[PDB]
């Protein structure tokens, strides 16, 4: 139950794990945190799952309607900007949305991190989950902005695998997608046990 | 209901309001009314005469004071007189809540004429033909005020209203000079009541209120026969 | 509230007091404008000032943003409402989507608001029109129009107001693609336009220019005499 | 039920709002006002409507009302219909003081009243305001600010203004005596006195039949001064006396 | 803060003290809890002073406009119905302890005002925290149809008895006498509790006080 | 005799609405054609001056992905109906997850067509041309201002409406293809256009399942102009 | 309680023919020093002041809202407001919210517009009126404030002994509680002329 | 939670901002800008509950920009600070209240340097320095005991160094990045980003 | 005070076959120690091609089932066709989010014929989140059900596991075998079992009973 998002020399990286349940009981291994909004955009899932799904439908609503207004794709900054405030109006009622907004901006690479508490920031690296201490920690020790695309897959798969090792909230399959200028490129979906035979042997 | 509230009374080609001109015509065809602000207090007289002998002055009054220290007279119809009086009594509490003190004379004229002028721009009917005479005593110097349907109010010592308001006032201009007392104000009030008389000098054909710096005093027709019997 | 029919549809194909309220724009002062790749310009005349007092506050061109210029015709009251309403729009588009306002977004607001302002009962249409002059983002220019029915259309050059066909016939020299190769040629183009449009001149002429990111500037009655000097001398140079 | 209203809001076959013409006639009837140039001060002049000498006149200023401590306004039109706008704009200038705790520049205040003045025009077929009023005062930026209100919604503000058909003859005198600083408050007193002498038909230009007010900028007072009749008597007497010295050209 | 009274044969006599404080600290010795209603009716405040004053101003408001419109002396139950209706709507949110009494043409009337609005007619009522000893002196020593002078002695002794007993009762004594032909509000009456002279003179003199800036602002 | 603006006619029908139906006759000319390969359409921009910018005037808009629309007579009121119906197409994608069917645009527009009333506001003079391709293939739809909907294989509006449809009745047949529908329609278009044919006079609007969107692109219309 | 956050004590001590008012200069949070500049007494109208002790929001709220109503009063009729009408105006606004009431301790020290008569009143947050000729104080320490008035203050006092008594009053009392200090500002007004004095406390 | 310097010069206006947006003990985002630039004569500083911060930035900026182009000139820092008190009044009592910390700063063409103090309790204060953060108990000696109101910006930066030294003593947090804007008679200017190495 | 959230019982089991779908639910309505009715099927057919399950509170499931079918006629009278399976799942999610302030306590599984005839299994939660799954088991008996479904149906937890699609009747008898061992503890699962067989031609229903002692 931990993800990571970072941008590098080419595009942005979207990684997620497929194990999300209630408590320690094994229930659903098919949970997909990465949700498609537009063919050129990608969403995430944090906190409430249905809140992430619904508010992404409203996000796609305002983006597509505006896309039918000026006949132009709106910037991701101005997209989730009002989304941060509209979700923030429900603060205190129990809604918690920690999702990250991924995609490409006309001015260049970008990444956006939105919180129901009202934190919205655009920066290089962001990760949400229980294994974030392993995600952030072991990656930032070896992280660099100059990494290649294949090296980004290796470090993302490594940081996700380290999050699935000791932490019991992570497991199932590894969801790893990549973002590019023309559009985000679907990469692969691999099992954690299969990648265990890769790194460990 | 409908709830149109449109302004239908509009500007004449000359710029005035023809409906308000009809309003001042209802005042000009109104009952003779006069009041005198002199020295200590104000005196109100006007006239009330029944259509027959079947009516008496002991119950229904044309002069109802707005407060204990503030009296009021008027010209025109009584039904709309008691309507604006009812609003004047209510509005007196909107003042008294904040102040917790009695009210100045002109303080009523400001808000009453504002609601009256609002009732012009507002839909339905207008100020009609009721021209109210507001009087009272405050700050040691009493006051006598009168407004019109359009809301224009002026201050003076004395005036005549209703029918023959120009002739009776020209008589009051020569009689009233410098200052006068309450007894002298009532005396020339008999003179302006004898102008259109009819019912002057008789206690049952008129009603006399008097404002004083000690507060307004409304005397029964008994005192009207006391001072004037014996008139002048 | 207030229920009544503003205007009803006549078989002649248009409404009455709306399409005939275009005469309120037709009886207004002459106003024109010219877009350019370097500097955008406009103009207005018939100020009717007393010349003994301060006329600076009757100015017919305001700015929502430094890059946005508002040029209107007709009465002032509905123009000021268009100002403040577009100020609410440009400020709302300042809060949301922080970058400045595109011309299609502000024209859609101004035109369609006036349209829906003509739709609901108890709302009388504006007796005014307007045309936008400025520069789009990334260096592109802009000009559009507004209609009492709220329709926006982009021309190559702006000629409206009193004598719209007279100034448009004078644009025969403006149809040249060489205009304007420089800012001095653009002001000389407005000089020839303002001299022809319409009654003029020497006093009531009021205009301004804006080039790229540089904010608009209103020249004093000094260089205006210089542009009028070389324009009047050009007739002597053409002999 | 649609035939009862006179369609004052709805447009007219003449191409413009028809009721605004009769509105300009409402202010253009019996209304008499003017303005004076502002150099280190300003003054105001009007006509007293009361011809009755028995009146008390205990309200001090008659046609001039004070909206703010350092800023007031002249008014012309129906009394109470103007008095509604007096307390209304007074409360609009008060809610601005309720906002910034600081006085109000007249610019955005006049435009705010113009947005209020168009309310009766733009909906419901309401009767438009039959009152057009002037503006005076001082601000931190432009100093003395003298503006003008129009029924059409514009602020026609000038440092020299005209109100009424009789005052329309003074515009030629305003530009004949026109100067700038130059003009002293005393020169504007004799300027407006000769304005009434040319316009007002009152014989000898009686001082008690016309209203006069002034304004000064003092730190931090900036007093709006209501004047006794003593200085106006000797002013107009000294004025026509100076005119008796101005006829010596013969 | 104690209000009490008794209705004698020909009228009503009420009383109150001036003491309103908090704790044992002496703060305000002079407070008027007897408020105006109309020529025929008075009112005695208790509990929260400001809230009961705004309530008696609304009741005096309704009785002012109605009596002026009717031109006659209203009954006490006319204001009692609005009193019991308004306080009942809040169900006791605003604490209200009052003494409602007056002498009309119909004779004397007395009603006890509670925050819930329950009103009962009695010859005597005691409100406030000093209502224990006052009711005890009343119930023990009261006989019906007493004259006005004996009622003044009963009210004077009852209020003066609740002074020492109750913690917040004392300072000046207020008298309220209501009748048909006479209306008497007598304040003050007697001040049993006082505070003695100072033990020594701490009176200040110049030279021991350092002044930083002394500003002068002439007027007129 | 102006009564209530809502009054019927003795024939009869709504006065003000029928008057706006006659007002459609002064609008621009637009002709759609239904073809198995796709639904095409075109319009005349009606240049009012040589200063006109070509891309500023468009009489065809795109409602949903595969759903287009056209305007007639008065514009801004229809332009509001355009994007306001797009909100209902997005709300259609909310619950149904898929694209709105072209036939359901009738229920998304013509139902709310005239809600006008004096209390709780005036009708429209614009007729819409609904193009699109639903799950059943190409569909050409048309609605009036009053809300009455009818399915037409070819529909013309504005000035040439009666004249264009009367002439196009002969050239249309069930076997009409796409390219044939475009080049056979511009023959009528070049007849119903006053100005000489250029790239700025007319624009093309097409919708196809395999090629989109498209709509249409410029500088290709000039390639069809030399194919006149 | 919220009254222990900002705190403050407004001491209004009336003299013979004049009325004086004093308040502490320090404006801060608990025992942590911030600044001495903020003055809890504000001038209202002509020849009239008001003291305020409590939450600084409600203090400035009364300052701006009283300025609202007072400007409307003076701009309607040019008559200067009487202190009795002012107190009923203050108790009106404080009673407007019964279940929403703000936190303030208004103390009004002013003169008579007509004559030389001074005025003093101290009301609670619900607007409990108290009208006396002696003194009015609202603040933290109950024993110290009224205790110094009992040990020193007399009904008839000259401004010389008025400032000296209120000095040692603001010394032997305010310095007892640490929430108020860092100097004292004194305002004494009379029909003749207005005088303003200041004091000093420890800077720790 | 964190303290921003309140240095007030006679000619200039100088503040500082920590750019770390990270949460808990982890190192995430150090480049987040805590300074909001409004107009040439007025700055903005907002810290507090997340959503409340950016909302006061949107409302106050666009309202000041509204008054800017309405009247043609710019508001003074006095009218701006008291205008925000109304928003702080709506902050205090509302169905959905707000929580903030920081204050307003700006320059005036007459009063010159102006530095106010804001709080979620709406209490207004105008002081030559501000109070925030957990390290203020050493600023009653370094900052408060030694301060010159008439000193220039050179010794003010050195005073900022003396504070930054002891700001981190027993704290295990990072806070490597400190951004500084400088206001003079010519408006807002930028200063270098302060970064302290570990060891 | 009164608690609007109370568990009335019920269990959902849905297996999606290649061209078919198998949905099963217990008919036992049990709240506390009392058995209300022994036949209470929680699987109702929205359309002929779709059958939805129900779990949690009773009246909430009946209300939700009637509201979904009430909107089917609206879409039927609109586009002249019924709603697709994916459209019902998304519309249900929007219905569940409309109550997000104070929602129902309900668990549903939608199943039936999709566009290609395959079975559908959706994991639902009261907040309106969901996705497409091959198999899901609701109720309180899901403890040992999900691991065993990951074995036979999910093809996991096996040494050298071959993968072959499951036939129609194999999953049938599997459902009959698993609920016998799953009723040894949970008291909500038992009595008669309502079985729903979804086929390309139509949808069939049957019943299997357990001891009532």
């Amino acid at each position: 139950t931990t993800t990571l998002a970072f941008k590098f020399r080419h595009g942005v990286i979207v990684a997620a794990d497929s194990r999300a349940t209630a408590g320690a009981y094994i229930a659903s291994q098919t949970v997909k945190k990465v949700i498609e909004i537009n063919p050129y955009l990608l969403g995430t899932m944090a906190g409430g799952a249905a809140d992430c799904s619904f508010w992404e439908r409203l996000l796609a609503r305002q983006c597509r309607i505006y896309e039918l207004r000026n006949k132009e794709r709106i910037s991701v900054a101005a997209a989730s900007k009002l989304l941060a405030n509209m979700v923030y109006q429900y603060k205190g009622m129990g809604l918690s949305m920690g999702t990250m907004i991924c995609g490409w901006d006309k001015r260049g690479p970008g990444l956006y991190y939105v919180d129901s508490e009202g934190n919205r920031i655009s920066g290089a690296t962001f990760s949400v989950g229980s294994g974030s201490v392993y995600a952030y920690g072991v990656m930032d020790r070896g992280y660099s902005y100059d990494l290649e695309v294949e090296q980004a897959y290796d470090l993302a798969r490594r940081a996700i695998y380290q999050a699935t090792y000791r932490d019991a909230y992570s497991g199932g399959a590894v969801n790893l997608y990549h973002v590019r200028e023309d559009g985000w490129i679907r990469v692969s979906s691999d099992n954690v046990a299969d990648l265990h035979e890769k790194y460990s042997g | 209901e409908r709830g149109y509230s449109f302004s239908l009374t509009t500007f004449s080609p000359s710029g005035k309001l023809v409906q308000i001109e009809y309003a001042l015509a209802a005042v000009a065809g109104g009952a003779p009314s006069v009041g005198i602000k002199a020295a200590n207090g104000v005196v109100l007289a006007t006239e009330k005469k029944q259509k027959s002998i079947l009516y008496d002055e002991r119950s229904v009054h044309k002069v109802e004071p707005i407060t204990k220290h503030i009296g009021l007279v008027y010209s025109g119809m009584g039904p709309d007189y008691r309507v604006l009086v009812h609003r004047a009594r209510k509005l007196a509490q909107q003042y008294y809540l904040v102040y917790q003190e009695p009210i100045p004379t002109a303080q009523l004229v400001q808000r009453v004429a504002s609601v009256m002028q609002e009732y012009t721009q507002s839909g339905g009917v207008r100020p009609f033909g009721v021209s109210l005479l507001i009087c009272g005593w405050n700050e040691g110097r009493p006051y006598l005020f009168q407004s019109d349907p359009s809301g224009a109010y002026f201050a003076w010592k004395a005036t005549a209203m209703g029918k023959n308001y120009v002739n009776g006032k020209t008589f009051l201009e020569k009689r009233y000079n410098e200052d006068l007392e309450l007894e002298d104000a009532i005396h020339t009030a008999i003179l302006t009541l004898k102008e259109s008389f009819e019912g002057q000098m008789t206690e049952d054909n008129i009603e006399v209120g008097i404002c004083n710096e000690a507060g307004f005093r409304r005397l029964t027709p008994t005192e009207v026969k006391d001072y004037l019997a014996a008139i002048a | 509230s207030y229920d009544r029919a503003i205007t009803v549809f006549s078989p002649d194909g248009h409404l009455f007091q709306v399409e005939y309220a275009q005469e309120a724009v037709k009886k207004g002062s002459t106003a024109v404008g010219v877009r350019g790749r370097d500097i955008v310009v406009l103009g207005v005349e018939k100020k009717s000032v007393a010349k003994l007092q301060d006329e600076r506050t009757v100015r017919k061109i305001c700015a929502l943003d430094d890059n946005v210029c508002m040029a209107f015709a007709g009465l002032t009251a509905d123009a000021r409402i268009v100002i403040n309403r577009a100020r609410v729009e440009c400020q709302s588009h300042r809060l949301t989507v922080e970058d400045p306002v595109t011309v299609e977004y502000i024209t859609r607001y101004i035109a369609s608001l006036k349209q829906r302002y003509t739709q609901s009962n108890g709302r009388r249409p504006f007796g005014i029109s307007a045309l936008i002059v400025g520069f789009d983002f990334d260096g592109t220019p802009r000009l559009y129009q507004t209609d009492p029915s709220g329709t926006y259309h982009a021309w190559k050059a702006n000629a409206i107001g009193r004598g719209a066909k007279s100034v448009r016939e004078f644009l025969e020299k403006n149809y040249t693609d060489e205009a304007i190769e420089t800012d001095d040629l653009t002001i000389k183009l407005v000089i020839k336009a303002l001299l022809e449009v319409v009654q003029s001149g020497g006093k009531n002429i009021e205009l301004a220019v804006m080039r790229r990111d540089q904010s608009l500037k209103i020249l004093n009655p000094e260089e205006i005499e210089k542009y009028v000097a070389e324009i009047e001398k050009e007739k002597e140079e053409n002999e | 039920s649609r035939r009862y209203d006179s369609r004052t809001t709805i447009f007219s076959p003449e191409g413009r709002l028809y009721q605004v013409e009769y509105a300009m006639e409402a202010i253009g009837h019996a209304g008499t006002c003017l303005g004076i140039l502002a150099n280190d001060g300003v003054l105001l002049a009007a006509e007293r409507r009361n011809i009755h000498k028995l009146l008390d006149e205990v309200f001090f200023s008659e046609k001039i009302y004070k909206l703010n401590e350092d800023m007031a306004c002249s008014v012309a039109g129906i009394t109470s219909d103007a008095n509604v706008l007096t307390n209304e704009l007074r409360l609009i200038a008060q809610r601005y003081l309720l906002q910034y705790q600081e006085p109000i520049p007249c610019e955005q205040l006049v435009t705010a009243l113009c947005d209020i003045k168009q309310a009766y025009t733009q909906f419901g077929g309401k009767r438009p305001f039959g009152v057009s009023l002037l503006y005076i005062g001082w601000d931190k930026h432009y100093g003395f600010q003298l503006y003008q209100s129009d029924p059409s919604g514009n602020y026609g503000g000038w440092k020299a203004t005209c109100i009424g058909n009789n005052s329309a003859a003074a515009v030629s005198m305003l530009k004949q005596d026109y100067k700038e600083g130059e003009m002293t408050l005393k020169s504007a007193l004799a300027l407006a006195i000769k304005v009434l002498n040319k316009t007002m038909d009152v014989s000898k230009l009686s001082a008690e039949k016309v209203e006069i007010a002034t304004l000064t900028r003092e730190n931090g007072k900036t007093v709006i001064r209501v004047l006794k009749q003593k200085e106006v008597e000797q002013l107009i007497k000294k004025h026509e006396e100076e005119e008796a010295k101005a006829e010596r050209e013969k | 803060t104690t209000i009490a009274g008794v209705v004698y044969k020909d009228g009503i006599v009420l009383g109150a003290d001036t003491r309103a404080t908090e704790g044992m600290v002496v703060a305000d010795k002079n407070c008027s809890k007897i408020h105006f209603i109309s020529p025929n009716i008075y009112c005695c405040g208790a509990g929260t002073a400001a809230d009961t004053d705004m309530t008696t101003q609304l009741i005096s408001s309704n009785l002012e406009l109605h009596s002026l419109s009717t031109g006659r002396l209203p009954r006490v139950v006319t204001a009692n119905r609005m009193l019991k209706q308004m306080l009942f709507r809040y169900q006791g949110y605003i604490g209200a302890a009052l003494v409602l009494g007056g002498v009309d043409v119909t004779g004397p009337h007395l009603y006890s005002i509670y925050p819930h609005g329950s009103t009962d007619k009695l010859p005597y009522v005691t409100m406030g925290s000093g209502s224990l000893a006052a009711m005890a002196v009343f119930e023990d020593k009261f006989r019906p149809d007493m004259e006005e002078e004996e009622a003044k002695n009963l009210v004077s002794e009852a209020i003066a008895a609740g002074i020492f007993n109750d913690l917040g009762s004392g300072s000046n004594i207020d008298l309220c006498v209501i009748s048909k032909n006479k209306l008497d509000f007598l304040r003050p009456y007697t001040v049993p509790n006082k505070k003695g002279t100072r033990l020594g003179r701490y009176r200040c003199e110049k030279g021991t006080t350092a002044v930083l800036t002394e500003k002068i602002t002439p007027l007129e | 005799y102006d009564r209530g603006v809502n009054t019927f006619s003795p024939e009869g029908r709504l006065f003000q609405v029928e008057y706006a139906i006659e007002a459609i006759k002064l609008g621009s000319t637009a002709i759609g054609i239904q073809t198995s390969e796709g639904v095409c359409l075109a319009v005349e921009k009606r240049i009012t001056s040589p200063l006109m910018e070509p891309s500023s005037i468009e009489k065809i808009v795109e409602i949903d992905a595969h759903i287009g629309c056209a305007m007639s007579g008065l514009i801004a009121d229809a332009k509001t109906l355009i994007d306001k119906a797009r909100v209902e197409t997005q709300n259609h994608w909310f619950t149904y997850n898929e694209t709105m069917t072209v036939e359901s645009v009738t229920q998304a527009v013509s139902n709310l067509a005239l809600q006008f009333g004096e209390e709780d506001s005036r009708p429209f003079g614009v007729a819409l041309l609904f193009g699109g391709v639903d799950e059943k293939g190409p569909q050409l739809f048309h609605m009036d201002p009053s809300g009455t909907f009818v399915q037409c294989d070819a529909r013309a509006i504005g000035s040439a409406s009666e004249g264009a449809q009367s002439s196009l009745q002969e050239v249309y047949h069930k076997s009409m293809t796409l390219k044939e529908a475009i080049k056979s329609s511009l023959i009528i278009l070049k007849q119903v256009m006053e100005e000489k044919l250029n790239a700025t006079n007319i624009e093309l609007a097409t919708v196809q399942p395999g090629q989109n969107f498209h709509m249409f692109t410029k500088e290709e219309l000039e390639e069809v102009i030399k194919d006149i | 309680s919220i009254m222990s956050y900002n705190g403050g004590a407004v001491m209004a001590m009336k003299g013979k023919n004049c009325v004086a008012i004093a308040a502490d200069r320090r404006f801060g949070i608990q025992a942590q020093m911030v600044t001495t500049d903020f003055q809890k007494i504000f001038p209202m109208g002509d020849r009239l002041y008001i003291g305020l002790a409590g939450l600084a929001t409600d203090v400035q709220t009364v300052a701006q809202r009283l300025k609202f109503r007072l400007n409307l009063y003076e701009l309607k009729e040019g008559r200067q407001i009487k202190p009795y009408t002012l107190m009923s105006m203050v108790a009106n606004l404080l009673y407007e919210k019964r279940f929403g009431p703000y936190y303030t301790e208004p103390v009004i020290a002013g003169l008579d517009p007509k004559t030389f008569k001074p005025f003093i009143c101290s009301l609670d947050l619900i607007g409990c009126p108290m009208v006396t000729d002696d003194f009015v104080v609202s603040g933290t320490c109950a024993e110290q404030m009224y205790g110094m008035c009992e040990s020193l203050w007399e009904p008839n006092m000259d401004p010389d002994h008025l400032f000296e008594t209120i000095s040692q009053a603001m010394l032997n009392a305010v310095d007892r509680d640490a929430v108020s200090g860092m100097g004292v500002i004194v305002h004494i007004i009379e029909k003749d002329k207005i005088t303003t004095r200041t004091l000093k406390a420890r800077m720790d | 939670m964190e303290y921003l310097i309140g240095i007030q010069g006679p000619d200039y206006v100088l503040v500082a901002s920590d750019r770390v947006a990270a949460s808990n003990i982890v190192q995430m985002k150090d480049d987040h800008d805590k300074m909001f630039k409004m107009s040439e004569k007025i700055l903005l500083l907002c810290v507090g509950e997340a959503g409340d911060t950016v909302q006061f930035a949107e409302y106050i900026q666009k309202n000041v920009q509204l008054y800017k182009m309405r009247n043609g000139y710019e508001l003074s820092p006095t009218a701006a600070a008291n205008f925000t008190r109304r928003n702080l009044a709506d902050c205090l009592r509302s169905r959905t209240p707000y929580h903030v910390n920081l204050l307003l700063a700006g320059y005036d063409e007459h009063e010159g340097p102006a530095l106010y103090y804001m709080d979620y309790l709406a209490a207004l204060a105008k002081a030559p320095f501000a109070a925030h953060g957990y390290g203020a108990f050493l600023t009653l000696s370094i900052l408060d005991r030694y301060y010159t109101p008439t000193i220039s910006r050179e010794r003010a930066v050195e005073l900022l160094r003396k504070c930054l030294e002891e700001l981190q003593k027993r704290f295990i947090l990072n806070l490597p990045t400190f951004s500084v804007r400088i206001i003079d008679k010519n408006g807002i200017h930028d200063l270098d980003n302060i970064s302290f190495p570990k060891q | 005070r009164f608690s609007p959230y109370v568990f009335n019982g019920g269990t959902i089991l849905a297996i999606a076959g290649e061209d078919f779908a198998i949905v099963a639910s217990d008919t036992r309505l049990s709240e506390g120690f009392s058995i209300h009715t022994r036949d209470s099927p929680k699987c109702y057919k929205l359309t002929d091609k779709t059958v939805i399950g129900c779990s949690g509170f009773h009246g909430d499931c009946l209300t939700l089932t009637k509201i979904i079918e009430a909107r089917l006629k609206m879409y039927k009278h609109s586009n002249n066709k019924a709603m697709t399976t994916g459209a019902i799942a998304a519309m249900l999610s929007t219905i569940l989010y409309s109550r997000r302030f104070f929602p129902y306590y309900v668990y549903n599984i939608i199943g039936g014929l999709d566009e290609e005839g395959k079975g559908a299994v959706y994991s639902f939660d009261p907040v309106g989140s969901y996705q497409r799954d091959s198999f899901k088991a609701g109720g309180s008996a899901s403890a040992m059900l999900q691991p065993l479904l990951d074995n036979q149906v999910g093809f996991k937890n096996m040494q050298n596991v071959e993968h072959v699609p499951l036939s129609l009747d194999r999953a049938m008898r599997l459902v009959k075998d698993v609920f016998i061992s799953a009723a040894e503890r949970d008291v909500y699962t038992g009595d008669a079992l309502r079985i729903c067989i979804v086929t390309k031609e139509g949808i069939r229903e049957e019943t299997v009973s357990l001891r009532k002692d």
